[PDB]
RNA sequence: CGUCGUAGUCCGGAUUGGAGUCUGCAACUCGACUCCAUGAAGUCGGAAUCGCUAGUAAUCGUGGAUCAGAAUGCCACGGUG
RNA sequence: GGGGCUGAUUCUGGAUUCGACGGGAUUUGCGAAACCCAAGGUGCAUGCCGAGGGGCGGUUGGCCUCGUAAAAAGCCGCAAAAAAUAGUCGC
């Protein structure tokens, strides 16, 4: 909660006084981080989803949940109750660490991280944006993964437009351009 | 067993060197008729035009006219599923001077239709006459043969 | 290759191209038909555009390339791969 | 917090190649000891111009010129 | 005479980075020689298949023409046998 | 004019025709045609009327060139008319 404090203490003063606020409960809050990874090929390969749930936990330990499919699409050829992918969630102290561990070892990263993109924006402003694979954390081995498991993570936050959410992330000092 | 209309004239009527276990492109109301509903294979060759060896010669008779809107075509020409890699044979060895690969057969492969390609030549009546007279002759040697050593 | 005490090969007119660029400080391509000559300390820091046949192929030499010939850095066929 | 199912925590140092230390705490079990980090990458700590260079003269100049 | 002892071998000498040398105005495409360094493959090879009947098969080296250099190719020569 | 059985390689509700041929033409490096936007060079370039154009004529009028306006030259058609058939099979 270092960085949790030491940047909470600063983002209110700076937001209050440049969004010209009345209250300190309103400024953009951090309410939770969540992060998924798609393993939806687990229709045949169970062994992926296990792959891909002790990775997460490597990355940031807990016990992903698997999120079993609801509509059993066609097309993908799933079954409703079957395990299709699993995701995480980190709020308040888990939520500070994973953000602190991946912002600051994924900033020098993979290909020509010259920031991230802008315009990623869910409507409201809770930031989902993507990381293609897990050897981007040293919390992952390098050569023993059998696969490459991304993450679709989304810093759910409490921000009533874009322009707020920008404003925190780059406060928070988040690679923009 | 799964065996269709074949044509063994060609067999006799070519030097039969390679075989392509190609598949064979075909549209409705014809696969259901390679089941039943007389499909012939005479007069098959290959018709490559750039990368389209259509088997060209083929009557298959439709069974039905039930969708009387598509105009029905028994002398249509066939498109033909080989893998690129074992295509080069067709592009290369054809136009040297007689050359052909022609449809030996056609049978079912877990039912998808399989149409067997061969690449021959001509015999122009005279490797007719010195196959034949081949075939007469070992069987000859071999009844004299048996004869003498009795 | 050649005797230690003959000499490098650089050209007549190509030397004098380069003497004019390096007191002219321009940042223009100096554009070479000579193939077989060899590499002068002096063009560290310039733009050559060697000639082939097919294009005026450029060349931003570094200071990595004074004792061989810059026609090395510059092949005449074109292939990548049969397929 | 649930009982002893969830994994490793404990304190490691995050130690680069340039000069920060960290006192994280995850999973990974050994010591970090990991490499070019945040503080040192050529996204803002310096070093827009000096991604790539034109080479370095070693010993070419040598014996003839 | 010594020596090695049946082993990818002190066999096998190719690919590789660099070094000079012969050579012809110039060897990145594109020479050969050199020696220091990595020291590949390969361990008598299916169906088939070719050459030889005597100083010949088989092995060892040398010589000759082409050409500034660039022969396992070509043409010759003898020794063993 | 009526009923009844088949239009089903499963009559077994889950087929990569293995392959060529359309697909976001999903993906990884990359060439201004898989493209691309104010700085070192310092020359007479941008809107300017333009000039009718490669053997011949024409292009969204600024796709060629300039310096006091022009020869047009970078693409299409006239042109490059040879594209017209597995094999066996009258002389
Ligand atoms: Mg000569
Ligand atoms: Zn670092």
């Amino acid at each position: 909660a270092k960085l949790h404090d030491y940047y909470k203490d600063e983002v209110v003063k700076k937001l209050m006084t440049e969004f010209n606020y009345n209250s300190v409960m309103q400024v953009p809050r951090v309410e939770k981080i969540t992060l998924n990874m798609g393993v939806g090929e687990a229709i045949a390969d169970k062994k992926l989803l296990d792959n891909a749930a002790a990775d997460l936990a490597a990355i940031s330990g807990q016990k992903p949940l698997i999120t079993k499919a609801r509509k059993s699409v066609a097309g993908f050829k799933i079954r409703q109750g079957y395990p299709i992918g699993c995701k995480v969630t980190l709020r308040g102290e888990r939520m500070w660490e994973f953000f602190e561990r991946l912002i600051t070892i994924a900033v020098p990263r993979i290909r020509d991280f010259r920031g991230l993109s802008a315009k990623s924006f869910d409507g409201r402003g809770n930031y989902s944006m993507g990381v293609r694979e897990q050897i981007i954390f040293p919390e992952i081995d390098y050569d023993k993964v059998d696969r490459v498991r991304g993450l679709d993570i989304t810093i759910t936050t409490t921000a009533k437009s874009d322009e707020e959410g920008r404003a925190l992330l780059a406060a928070f000092d988040f690679p923009f351009r | 067993s799964a065996t269709i209309a074949l044509n063994k004239r060609a067999r006799h009527e070519y030097f039969i060197e390679e075989e392509f276990e190609a598949g064979l492109a075909l549209q409705g109301w014809e696969v259901k008729s390679l089941r039943a509903g007389k499909a012939n294979i005479s007069d098959s060759y290959v018709l490559l035009r750039d990368g389209e060896a259509f088997l060209f010669g083929a009557n298959i008779t439709p069974m039905a006219v039930a969708s009387t809107h598509v105009v029905c075509d028994p002398t249509r020409t066939r498109k033909l599923l080989l893998n690129q890699r074992e295509l080069d044979s067709l592009y290369g060895r054809v136009n040297r001077e007689g050359y052909t690969v022609v449809a030996l057969s056609l049978y079912w492969k877990n039912a998808w239709c399989k149409v067997k390609i061969g690449v021959a030549k001509g015999k122009k009546q005279h490797d007719k006459r010195s196959d034949i007279k081949e075939r007469e002759w070992q069987v000859d040697k071999a009844r004299i043969m048996k004869n003498a050593h009795r | 290759p050649r005797s230690l005490k003959k000499g490098p090969f650089i050209d007549l007119h190509l030397l004098k191209k380069v003497e004019k660029a390096v007191e002219s400080g321009d940042k223009k391509p100096l554009r070479t038909w000579s193939r077989r000559s060899t590499i002068f300390p002096n063009m560290i820091g310039l733009t050559i555009a060697v000639h082939n046949g097919r294009q005026h192929v450029p060349v931003f030499v570094t200071d990595e390339m004074v004792g061989h010939k810059l026609g090395e850095f510059a092949p005449t066929r074109t292939y990548r791969g049969h397929a | 917090m649930k009982k002893d199912i969830h994994p490793k925590y404990e304190e490691i140092t995050a130690s680069c190649s340039c000069g920060n230390v960290m006192k994280i705490r995850s999973t990974v079990g050994h010591d970090l000891n990991l490499d070019v980090c945040s503080k040192c990458h050529p996204f803002f700590t310096g070093k827009q111009r000096d991604v790539a260079t034109g080479g370095r003269v070693d010993r070419f100049n040598k014996r003839f010129n």
